[PDB]
């Protein structure tokens, strides 16, 4: 009898300025009969935040929400629009009863911005000297504001491809230009590191003509 | 309104964390406060909520035997314990303010961060990443647990700025970089300082990037 709240879709992305819809249905009513109020609040959740309150009684904006945010729905059927989705809009946003204990979520929405094609632009770094007192050096390889997400790094040490030896992560959605980052690490002993010249990034996107190579020659 | 909580640890298995999240203003007067967790890459799911002026905490089922919510009105700090934690237990506990009556989120603490595992502590080494358009940035390396923090110029510094999700290296190490572009014209005449936090381990670092 624990209130189950479903949230449909579980992912969403369209072009920015274009109406974006999250639905929550509840398992129960949230409906409190003495008072004609829901007792339903969503929120919004950006990588590396608390979430932050947008609506309660289902349709009340929170003092300081845009306009472009509504909450519709009585009952046990829910929806939160965005009017016109802004490029700040994008993060996961949550639905919450609050009709009973326990106070339970939906599985979160995931919410992006579909944009043209961006290119990135590419930077090497070698290892610092101080990092090479260790016996280890990093080599780094940054992708700059590119879009979509899907990008290929390959290394090569003296034109030889590298395999097993390198990570990467990539960055949440821009909140400014909708796009995304991605930073690539090879990491080898020093020796290994002082036994080769040519370091090289090679970057496959869809937004470049061919493959872009950033390399350096050590020292 | 301001919830602060204590800093992020590591927790070996089979050990209990405790969680504070202190109230500014002086008090939580006559509302409420609950707890709500966020394993890595997942939702929301509330822990309990405890209400100071009627004295009385609520636990999710799920949670019974485990925990406990306490709060001293008299320092407005509340208290989540979890004990004989497991892996699973990793996760990021959130205070977050309400009324008893209700009980919609309206004020939310930074989030703690928990990490359930036998490794020990291990400060960050940060390393230079030396650059019409220049990079550069900071390396932080060889760390544990999560997570490190990281400005530039005292938070001066924002536009351009792009701070990747750390990876977890085969040493059982966290490595994370943080990078920002800015015009190659700046490079003679600004100072680009990374300022790197690593609260587990009390590791404060500012680091000049020089070209």
């Amino acid at each position: 009898m624990d209130i189950v709240m479903t949230q449909s879709p579980d992912s969403l992305a369209v072009s920015l300025g274009e109406r974006a819809t999250i639905n929550c249905k509840s398992s129960q009513s949230v409906l409190y009969s003495s008072n004609n109020k829901n007792y339903l609040a969503w929120y919004q959740q950006k990588p590396g935040q608390p979430p932050k309150l947008l609506i309660y009684w289902a349709s009340t904006r929170e003092s300081g929400v845009p306009d472009r945010f509504s909450g519709s729905g009585s009952g046990t059927d829910f929806t939160l629009t965005i009017s016109s989705l802004q490029a700040e809009d994008v993060a996961v946003y949550y639905c919450q009863q609050y009709y009973s204990t326990p106070l339970t979520f939906g599985q979160g929405t995931k919410v992006e911005i579909k944009r043209t094609v961006a290119a990135p632009s590419v930077f090497i770094f070698p290892p610092s000297d101080e990092q090479l007192k260790s016996g280890t050096a990093s080599v780094v390889c940054l992708l700059n504001n590119f879009y979509p997400r899907e990008a290929k790094v390959q290394w090569k040490v003296d034109n030889a491809l590298q395999s097993g030896n390198s990570q990467e992560s990539v960055t949440e959605q821009d909140s400014k230009d909708s796009t995304y980052s991605l930073s690539s690490t090879l990491t080898l002993s020093k020796a290994d590191y002082e036994k080769h010249k040519v370091y090289a990034c090679e970057v496959t996107h869809q937004g470049l003509s061919s493959p872009v190579t950033k390399s350096f020659n050590r020292g | 309104v301001q919830l602060v909580q204590s800093g992020a640890e590591v927790k070996k298995p089979g050990s209990s964390v405790k969680v504070s999240c202190k109230a500014s203003g002086g008090t939580f007067s006559s509302y409420a406060i609950s707890w709500v967790r966020q394993a890595p890459g997942q939702g929301l799911e509330w822990m309990g909520g405890i209400i100071p002026i009627f004295g009385t905490a609520n636990y999710a089922q799920k949670f019974q035997g485990r925990v406990t919510i306490t709060a001293d009105e008299s320092t407005s700090t509340a208290y989540m314990e979890l004990s004989s934690l497991r892996s699973e237990d990793t996760a990021v506990y959130y205070c977050a303010r309400y009324d008893g009556i209700y009980g919609e989120l309206d004020f939310w603490g930074q989030g703690t961060l928990v990490t359930v595992s036998s490794a020990s502590t291990k400060g960050p080494s940060v390393f230079p990443l030396a650059p019409g358009t220049a990079a550069l940035g900071c390396l932080v390396k060889d760390y544990f647990p999560e997570p490190v923090t990281v400005s530039w110029n005292s938070g001066a510094l924002t536009s351009g700025v792009h701070t990747f999700p750390a990876v977890l290296q085969s040493s059982g190490l966290y490595s994370l970089s943080s990078v920002v572009t800015v015009p190659s014209s700046s490079l003679g005449t600004q100072t680009y300082i990374c300022n790197v936090n690593h609260k587990p381990s009390n590791t404060k670092v500012d680091k000049k990037v020089e070209p």
